[PDB]
RNA sequence: UGUACAACGGGGUAUUGUAAGCAGUAGAGUAGCCUUGUUGUUACGAUCUGCUGAGAUUAAGCCUUUGUUGUCUGAUUUGU
RNA sequence: GAUAACCGCAGCAGGUCUCCAAGGUGAACAGCCUCUAGUUGAUAGAAUAAUGUAGAUAAGGGAAGUCGGCAAAAUAGAUCC
RNA sequence: UCUUGGUGGUAGUAGCAAAUAUUCAAAUGAGAACUUUGAAGACUGAAGUGGGGAAAGGUUCCACGUCAACAGCAGUUGGA
């Protein structure tokens, strides 16, 4: 979809940013369900 | 997550957002945008700045 | 048709530039028949071939 | 970078590459600092060294007492203008660029600065916060 | 459908105009109005009348306006027709502003 | 998924998010809300 | 012949920075009228103020759309 | 009498002597816009990859580039000091 | 690296990109990006892409007819 940023407090012991706040990309992908439509079997061969 | 002044518009500044500007007399002046940055470095007064808030204020907008 | 020969003498019978000079589109077959700068006379008389007035430059904002 | 300052510095935006000519904000005598060298720095085939907020640099006195010109001596960049962003997102610069004279384990040689300090570079150096007015 | 018929369209030739070289916007404008009435009559043989080339050049050739209110209206091609037997020809429409019009049908009466 | 169990406390931090940014990415968004823009510029001309 | 697609239109988002027109007991003043105001008159007058965060532009590789008007069988080739 | 009538292998961005000479900006026969007059000729159309040629812009630094500030930028008129 | 003549591959290729710029209609025509006329848009901007001459050229001037070749596209046009 995107990207936007967040804000977040951050947890690193021995950071000197820690327990503070940071702004942060994210990227947003978009996920409606899938459908579940067929089976594959694959079996081991010396070639594969 | 302090939401900060735009210091030429009075515009709300969400974290990331624009750009903070140490003048050299130690005095902090923040920017939403590089438009408020430009009018800032082009000695513009808000004031006469028809679209700002400290404009807005002075010629009684929006009561 | 081509009516070269016809607007040339045309700008020398009436005594200004080609550029000033207007054949009528719905006449061209009998402009093509003026041969003569008499023809192209008789044209200007009734209208055929028009002086077609001058473009103005005006002096209003230099006065 | 290099030995004498306490702790470790997130990457700050490289504004000064050698060749610069920053202010010198401390009264040691002084006037400017001509970077020649910056501590801790990579070896890359064309690329200028590049000094920044709280970098030790190696610099020389063009303007000022002299007694300080003509050497090379150690320097803490403390106002970059360059702009440089923090963690916490905020991007900020100074109007000048301004360093103060310093020994090679980061002991201040004047004992007052004149304008702001960044704050990385006040952490990075404890002396520099200590002779330091206004941090940021 | 039924053949003849004429129509009102604006025509948006910023969008269609966006970005081209300046000695060219209206040349282009010209070719993009003819794209135009070949989508909405479905006609290759499009004729466009001299007033719509005089308001296109209106401001020169770089200065076509970003909105343009045409009747077009869908003809019978007569004195040995091509290979499609209708053409489209193209007025323009004295408006005030061409902000805010839909398309409309011209009835022919 | 991650292909190897990765334990290197930049993974197994607990996120959790403060703040998330709305505003407008077709140009510099000001509001992160309509209501926070209404609150904002008051009232306009446009038609109620 | 579709929970279609297109062209316009509407909305949102955005950019700029307050459109034109009209009015004003705003305007440095100058020039005329007097039955001479005192927030008289007439002419000219950068600019200012109100309607007006207005107006304009906005997909052209922005988002949305229960609106209007359209469009929807042309050609070629392919077999174990 | 020449970006096609001359010379240059040619209808060649070269070369080849001279007269006349509108308005505005402006010191100006500069540059820019216009009037009279003249032309709209130069293979076109579509698309907008790399690399070019021509024109540009650029944070912070400011010659650290290079044989060398080459190229570019900076400066610019006028009045007063 | 023979002489004269002819012919290939390269190859439907390199190219035909300086001088701001064309566009719509009608007419003519078998055929019009290019001819003519109208319309619009532009330019030379009077040290001109204007009006004349000197040298040189020599009919290129003008009209009618006309497009095999020439005008490195075209041509119904032309200093052909
Ligand atoms: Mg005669
Ligand atoms: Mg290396
Ligand atoms: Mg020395
Ligand atoms: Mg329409
Ligand atoms: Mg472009
Ligand atoms: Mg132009
Ligand atoms: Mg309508
Ligand atoms: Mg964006
Ligand atoms: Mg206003
Ligand atoms: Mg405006
Ligand atoms: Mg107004
Ligand atoms: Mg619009
Ligand atoms: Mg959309
Ligand atoms: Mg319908
Ligand atoms: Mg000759
Ligand atoms: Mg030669
Ligand atoms: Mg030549
Ligand atoms: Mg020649
Ligand atoms: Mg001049
Ligand atoms: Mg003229
Ligand atoms: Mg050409
Ligand atoms: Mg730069
Ligand atoms: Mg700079
Ligand atoms: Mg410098
Ligand atoms: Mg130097
Ligand atoms: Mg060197
Ligand atoms: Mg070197
Ligand atoms: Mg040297
Ligand atoms: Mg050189
Ligand atoms: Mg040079
Ligand atoms: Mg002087
Ligand atoms: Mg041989
Ligand atoms: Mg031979
Ligand atoms: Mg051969
Ligand atoms: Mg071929
Ligand atoms: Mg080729
Ligand atoms: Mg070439
Ligand atoms: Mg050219
Ligand atoms: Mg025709
Ligand atoms: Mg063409
Ligand atoms: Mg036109
Ligand atoms: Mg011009
Ligand atoms: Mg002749
Ligand atoms: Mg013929
Ligand atoms: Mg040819
Ligand atoms: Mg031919
Ligand atoms: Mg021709
Ligand atoms: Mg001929």
């Amino acid at each position: 979809a995107g990207m936007t940023t967040i804000v977040r407090d951050l947890d690193r012991p021995g950071s000197k940013f820690h327990k503070r706040e940071v702004v942060e990309a994210v990227t947003v992908v978009d996920t409606p369900p899938v459908v579940v439509v067929g089976v594959v079997g694959y079996v081991e061969t010396p070639r594969g | 997550m302090k939401v900060e002044i735009d210091s030429f518009s009075g515009a709300k500044i969400y974290p990331g957002r624009g750009t903070l500007f140490v003048r050299g007399d130690s005095k902090i002046f923040r920017f939403q945008n590089s438009k408020s940055a430009s009018l800032f470095k082009q000695r513009k007064n808000p004031r006469r700045i028809a679209w700002t808030v400290l404009f807005r204020k002075h010629h009684k907008k929006g009561i | 048709a081509n009516l070269r020969t016809q607007k040339r003498l045309a700008a020398s019978v009436v005594g200004v530039g080609k550029r000033k000079v207007w054949l009528d589109p719905n006449e061209t077959s009998e402009i093509a028949q003026a041969n003569s700068r008499n023809a192209i006379r008789k044209l200007v008389k009734n209208g055929t071939i028009v002086k077609k007035a001058v473009t103005v430059h005006s002096k209003s904002r230099t006065r | 970078s290099g030995n004498g300052a306490q702790g470790t510095k997130f990457r700050i935006s490289l504004g000064l590459p050698v060749g610069a000519i920053m202010n010198c904000a401390d009264n040691s005598g002084a006037r400017n600092l001509y970077i020649i060298a910056v501590k801790g720095s990579g070896s890359r085939l064309n690329r200028l060294p590049a000094a920044s907020l709280g970098d030790m640099v190696m610099a020389t006195v063009k303007k000022g007492k002299p007694e300080l010109r003509k050497k090379v001596m150690p320097a803490i960049v403390v106002r970059q203008a360059k702009s440089w962003r923090r963690r916490d997102g905020v991007f900020l610069y100074f109007e000048d660029n301004a360093g103060v004279i310093a020994n090679p384990k980061g002991e201040m040689k004047g004992s007052a600065i004149t304008g702001p300090v960044g704050k990385e570079c006040a952490d990075l150096w404890p002396r520099v916060a200590s002779n330091s007015g206004v941090v940021v | 459908l039924k053949d003849v018929v004429t129509r009102e369209y604006t025509i948006n030739l910023h969008k269609r105009l966006h970005g081209v070289s300046f000695k060219k916007r209206a040349p282009r404008a010209v070719k993009e109005i003819k794209k135009f009435a070949k989508l909405h009559m479905g006609t290759d043989d499009v004729r466009l009348a001299p007033e719509l080339n005089q308001a296109i050049w209106k401001r020169g050739v770089k200065g076509v306006e970003y909105r343009l209110r045409l009747r077009i209206s869908r003809k019978r091609n007569e004195e040995e027709d091509a290979k499609n037997p209708l053409f489209s020809y193209v007025e323009p429409v004295l408006v005030a502003s061409a902000k805010g019009l839909q398309t409309v049908v011209v009835e022919e009466d | 998924k991650s292909l190897y169990t990765n334990t290197s406390r930049k993974a197994l931090e607990e996120v959790s998010l403060k703040w998330i940014d709305t505003a407008s990415k077709f140009g510099k968004g000001r509001f992160q809300t309509p209501a926070e823009k209404h609150a904002f510029m008051g009232t306009l001309k446009k038609d109620l």
